[PDB]
């Protein structure tokens, strides 16, 4: 299927200025051609999208021994955050004990350019042992 | 909950997607009435498990109001959101922290509700769980990201709830996580003003004793004495008189806190001031919290 | 609800004429004024509440080095003493010896002033190391 152009999104996992809570936020969006979002929220020109060399490196040593599930029969971010998950844990990608904070990251509020004037703004975040 | 008999409507055509005046799929009544294996069947042959009517409520909304456990823990994986807000701007973790459902609640966080998630008047589950009393609950919420620091639309604090109903242990456990004594809301009352407002003494104490300004005047000049004696509470004048209160000062409005008793007549407050005192038609009111679902 | 108004009752432990058997009877009451219980039966004036300097002498005394039991979740007045005097224990106020004479001292009956007329009067009474 597919041969059409297609809508990629990538969000990063970032914490807001107002609450200094993690959230998810859009950082960019390709349709054939790529556009960014910035401080203040608004989306810039489109560009053909250049790569880094350590970009495509790690991702390649990623995928390498990366988790995949084909076919999964589910409809919400939930119950793929759920498979993901297990999956992880299966192939000894992440411990057990890593799967209580990672669910709920990764199932914390994806916000968009249009709630970014509502928060105080977003700044770069890690997520800790507990999910501060 | 008749699954045998769901099982066979739906077989014949029956469509999950009508709601009743009030707004209510079958998965919503299957969530107020706890059926949980009406609700697993009505899931598992697709029924959008984030159905909303005019006021929003989703089947979340009412699993979590009614109390339902299973409906939730059943509701969350499939796509139940977290993050689904009512026509009040409400999350099921505004209502899962405002009435108490501890287990609820680290459901719908370990799924990623978000603590700091506000209303239409900026109110967070953190305000909700304050103003309710349930420390526990304030806990939980602390340890998930919740910023007590937080203010409504009309600035008002965790702690400036705590101070309008008088719960010592959430004011302990606000204070201990590091919540600002003096915060001041849009008219500059502090949760001490709050306090000496509405009579709550052993909150008084507690703020005095955690180095609350006991002297703060608000935009208009008003004192947590004037308040006290505005309202009629004879010990928290005392207490506050004890503990540094100055008479003598006077307001924007040009009434110092002997006068605002003697205005509507408090003998007592009155006969308490008259002795600090010495010789020489406005009601101030903290903000307030309209919200309800 | 956080703190009351307060009405105080003033009882001393004394000897009944008729019996002899000691008891607990008020002896003056406070509602923002004093009154007294006379032989008679009936209270005296109310008057302002003058106090000897030998009194807050003593008071403050026993008060260093007083007891206190703050916050004491009990409902009855059995119970009350004998936690009070378990920390009269603790705090070597009282030997354990005098506790069985100050638990039967404590529980006697707490008579009023219709009483007066039907006893004969009231005498003052010393505990003796028996409920003497």
């Amino acid at each position: 299927p597919g041969t059409h152009k297609v809508y990629v999104e990538l969000q990063e996992l970032v914490m807001d200025e107002k609450n200094q809570e993690l959230r998810w936020m859009e950082a960019a969006r390709w349709v054939q051609l790529e556009e960014n979002l910035g401080e203040n929220g608004a989306w810039g020109r489109p560009h053909l999208s250049h790569l880094t060399f350590w970009s495509l490196l790690e991702l390649r040593r990623v995928f390498t021994k990366g988790t995949v599930l084909l076919d999964l029969q589910e409809t919400s971010l939930a119950g793929v955050a759920n498979q993901l998950l297990d999956r992880f844990i299966f192939e000894d990608q992440i411990r057990p004990q890593d799967r209580e904070e990672l669910l709920r990251a990764l199932l914390l509020k994806h916000s968009h350019a249009g709630e970014l004037e509502a928060l105080g703004g977003v700044k770069p975040a890690v997520l800790t042992r507990s999910g501060d | 909950g008749h699954v045998e008999t769901v099982l066979a409507l739906l077989e014949k055509e029956a469509s999950q997607a009508c709601m009743t005046k009030k707004g209510f799929t079958p998965l919503h009544v299957a969530a107020k009435y706890g059926k949980v294996r009406v609700a697993e069947l009505l899931l598992e042959r697709d029924a959008h498990p984030n159905a909303a009517g005019k006021n929003g409520l989703t089947p979340l909304h009412v699993a979590v109001h009614h109390n339902n456990l299973d409906i939730v823990k059943l509701l969350l994986p499939r796509g139940g959101s977290p993050h689904s807000p009512a026509w009040n701007g409400y999350t099921p973790l505004h209502i899962a922290a405002k009435q108490n459902q501890v287990e609820v609640a680290r459901s719908l966080l370990q799924y990623g509700g978000s603590a700091n998630a506000e209303s239409v008047q900026g109110v967070t589950p953190l305000h909700l769980a304050a103003q309710e009393g349930h420390a526990e609950m304030v806990a939980l919420l602390l340890s998930k990201q919740a910023n007590g620091n937080l203010g409504n639309k009309s600035g008002l604090t965790p702690l400036h709830l705590v101070a309008q109903e008088g719960h010592v242990p959430v004011a302990d456990v606000l204070i201990k996580h590091g919540v600002m004594v003096d915060a001041t809301t849009r008219m500059g009352y502090t949760p001490l003003h709050v306090a000496s407002h509405y009579g709550n003494i052993k909150l008084v104490k507690f703020l005095l004793q955690h180095q609350a300004d006991v002297n703060a005047k608000t935009k208009l000049g008003y004192s947590p004495l004037h308040q006290a004696a505005q309202q009629g509470h004879t010990d928290i004048v005392t207490l506050l008189l004890k503990n540094g209160a100055s008479p003598n000062e006077v307001s924007s409005d040009g009434t110092t806190p002997l006068a605002i008793a003697k205005r509507l007549g408090y003998i007592s407050v009155t006969d308490v001031l008259k002795v600090v005192t010495d010789e020489t038609h406005r009601m101030s009111f903290p903000e307030t919290v309209d919200e309800i679902l």
